[PDB]
């Protein structure tokens, strides 16, 4: 066995799969993860895979830091070979997904652009939250269209030129971070 | 791209994008800027990751860059929702449910037991003492 | 203790005081009636065998209440891999000559199987540690008795926050490490075979014992204990033996 090791954390809106190398010979893995003072949880237990899927965890509370660590055993069955993970908040490191128009009503001089609620994976109370409910006062939504505009809320009112047509695209956005702060652009759509 | 008498009405994408297969240039010409091709080209030449149906077990893809997100039901987890929650029950995972001791019977479901001094209840998971001192219980603190 | 708070009288019930001619030794927990662990490394430098008193029922020192039960230890059993002076296998059973009466003061600590403590409390991240030792590095001691809650943590990660010392011991798979490397909180010397019990599911269990550790709350360094998971099954043997001469007997170990 082998310590494994470059463990990344991949999330975006809250789904965070923990993932690692390399691909296993005469091993199999678990995962442990924790809220540093807490616990550790058992995750993926003897897994072939090289990697977990820690989602149900994280969203528990979504503003605690949590560690991580890969155990190695050998093929058949004092402490195991593992390695650790690093810190991870996810309110403050999950990516915010591609945002994406759903409807964009022209109601005279000004135009409104409607984006479509960003699903997240804090299944609270039965229905996914989305990521307004979750980040809420910190999140906006921009607009850069043709130039640009943002909303704390999921529509956009802007004053257009009379027949004209435009065309548009959104980002989320949480402007406290100092990385990671907006997602990937949406699918342009015109008039 | 090519269509005989299709092509003598001037450029329009709902026509040549949206209702047809928009090339590079196709695209280009009718934003003029290839940064304003960007922010379209980026996406419309991406695909529905979701294609293939990755979520299993009554799950909801939804599509990203070059990648997808899976929407798991309930007892369900993981990237496609593969992973089923009742077929866990296993003692590295939380005791198995266990309030004592777990015993694994891998091919049937766990059992759990006692320590000496306490009994299984109804459940088959908690146990309740027989002596009257039992061993890892504070008795001024009730 | 360093940095720990006492623990209110009746909470902390299957702490032993163990003495030797009347003077204050070590600590150890009582695991049943008749049978009590402690640590190996208290018995080094013992000449009268036969004037080993353990109490079952003290919170305060300085002073007498009903609550107590002064029984003599007939038997001691360390395990023959133990060699005196050193840190590794560190555990000691006694054998008290009349049994111990079970009240609310005085109550066991459960001697958990293998495998649960192995997969399963080894993972509770806090736990309790007890006794009257050293308040303090080369300190008073403590007329009252002294609790204090510790992290546990894998070896390798010990290992990698522990700063280097070319003269200690190793972190054998027969220990653990638990604490505070801040200086802040840990064990000390007179708090040996103490329990560090390990709560779950609403009942304690024992999972460390006292054993060793570089100062007391030194700063780099965390309190190494005994895996009382790799024991359960000799513990478990020599409490079905059928008593043996002398005070001290020495029992092989696998
Ligand atoms: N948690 C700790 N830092 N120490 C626990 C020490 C327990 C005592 N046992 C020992 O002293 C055995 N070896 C030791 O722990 C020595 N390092 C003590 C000398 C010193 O560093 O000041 C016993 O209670 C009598
Ligand atoms: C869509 O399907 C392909 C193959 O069927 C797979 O490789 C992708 O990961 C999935 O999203
Ligand atoms: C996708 O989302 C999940 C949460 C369930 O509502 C499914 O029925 C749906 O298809
Ligand atoms: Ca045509
Ligand atoms: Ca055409
Ligand atoms: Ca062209
Ligand atoms: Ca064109
Ligand atoms: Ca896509
Ligand atoms: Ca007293
Ligand atoms: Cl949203
Ligand atoms: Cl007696
Ligand atoms: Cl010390
Ligand atoms: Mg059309
Ligand atoms: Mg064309
Ligand atoms: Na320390
Ligand atoms: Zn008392
Ligand atoms: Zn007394």
């Amino acid at each position: 066995t082998v310590a494994a090791y470059n463990l990344t954390w991949k999330s975006t809106n809250f789904k965070t799969i923990l993932e690692w190398e390399p691909k296993p010979v005469n091993q199999v893995y678990t995962v442990q993860i924790s809220t540093k003072s807490g616990d550790w949880k058992s995750k993926c237990f003897y897994t072939t895979d090289t990697e977990c899927d820690l989602t149900d965890e994280i969203v528990k509370d979504v503003k605690q830091t949590y560690l991580a660590r890969v155990f190695s055993y050998p093929a058949g069955n004092g402490e195991p070979l593992y390695e650790n993970s690093p810190e991870f908040t996810p309110y403050l490191e999950t990516n915010l997904g591609q945002p994406t128009i759903q409807s964009f009503e022209q109601v005279g001089t000004k135009v409104n652009v409607t984006v479509e609620d960003e699903r997240t994976l804090v299944r609270r109370n039965n229905t996914f939250l989305s990521l307004r409910d979750v980040f809420g006062k910190d999140l906006i939504y921009t607009l850069y269209y043709w130039k640009t505009a943002k909303t704390n809320t999921n529509e956009f009112l802007i004053d257009v030129d009379k027949g004209e047509n435009y065309c548009f695209s959104v980002q989320a956005v949480i402007p406290s971070r100092t990385v990671n702060r907006k997602s990937t652009d949406s699918p342009v759509e015109c008039m | 791209a090519n269509a005989f008498l299709e092509e003598l009405r001037p450029g329009s994408l709902e026509r040549e994008c949206k209702e047809e297969q928009c090339s590079f240039e196709e695209a280009r010409e009718i934003f003029k800027d290839a940064e304003r091709t960007k922010l379209f080209w980026i996406s419309y030449s991406d695909g529905d990751q979701c294609a293939s149906s990755p979520c299993q077990n009554g799950g909801s893809c939804k599509d990203q860059l070059q990648s997808y997100i899976c929407f798991c039901l309930p007892a369900f987890e993981g990237r496609n929702c593969e992973t089923h929650k009742d077929d866990q029950l296993i003692c590295v995972n939380e005791n198995g449910g266990c309030e004592q001791y777990c015993s694994d019977h891998t091919g049937t479901k766990r059992s759990c037991r006692c320590h000496e001094g306490y009994s299984l209840l109804a459940d088959g998971v908690s146990c309740t003492p027989t002596v009257e001192y039992p061993c890892g219980k504070i008795p001024i603190l009730e | 203790i360093v940095g720990g708070k006492v623990c209110p009288k009746g909470e902390c019930p299957w702490q032993v005081l163990l003495l030797v001619n009347g003077a204050q030794l070590c600590g150890g927990t009582l695991i049943n009636t008749i049978w009590v662990v402690s640590a190996a490394h208290c018995f080094d430098k013992i000449k009268n065998w036969r004037n080993l008193i353990a109490v079952l029922g003290e919170h305060d020192l300085s002073e007498h209440d009903g609550d107590e039960q002064s029984r003599r230890v007939a038997q001691v059993i360390i395990p023959s891999t133990y060699v005196p002076g050193t840190t590794n296998h560190d555990i000691a059973l006694l054998r008290l000559h009349q049994p111990v009466v079970l009240t609310d003061h005085v109550v066991p600590l459960c001697l958990p199987e293998r495998t649960f403590s192995e997969r399963t409390l080894a993972f509770v991240r806090f736990s309790l540690v007890s006794g009257w030792g050293q308040l303090l590095d080369r300190g008073a001691t403590a007329l009252e008795l002294m609790v204090l809650n510790v992290p546990r943590l894998m070896t390798q990660d010990c290992l990698q926050q522990s700063r280097k010392v070319g003269d200690s011991p190793n972190i054998t798979e027969y220990m653990f490490c638990a604490g505070y490397s801040d200086g802040s909180k840990d064990s000390c010397k007179g708090d040996s075979g103490g329990p560090h019990a390990t709560h779950y599911r609403g009942t304690w269990y024992l999972t460390g014992i006292v054993s060793w550790g570089q100062g007391c709350a030194t700063v780099g360094h965390f309190g190494v204990y005994t895996r009382v998971s790799q024991y359960i099954e000799w513990l478990q043997k020599l409490m079905r033996s059928e008593p043996r001469p002398g005070v001290l007997l020495r029992a092989p170990f696998p």
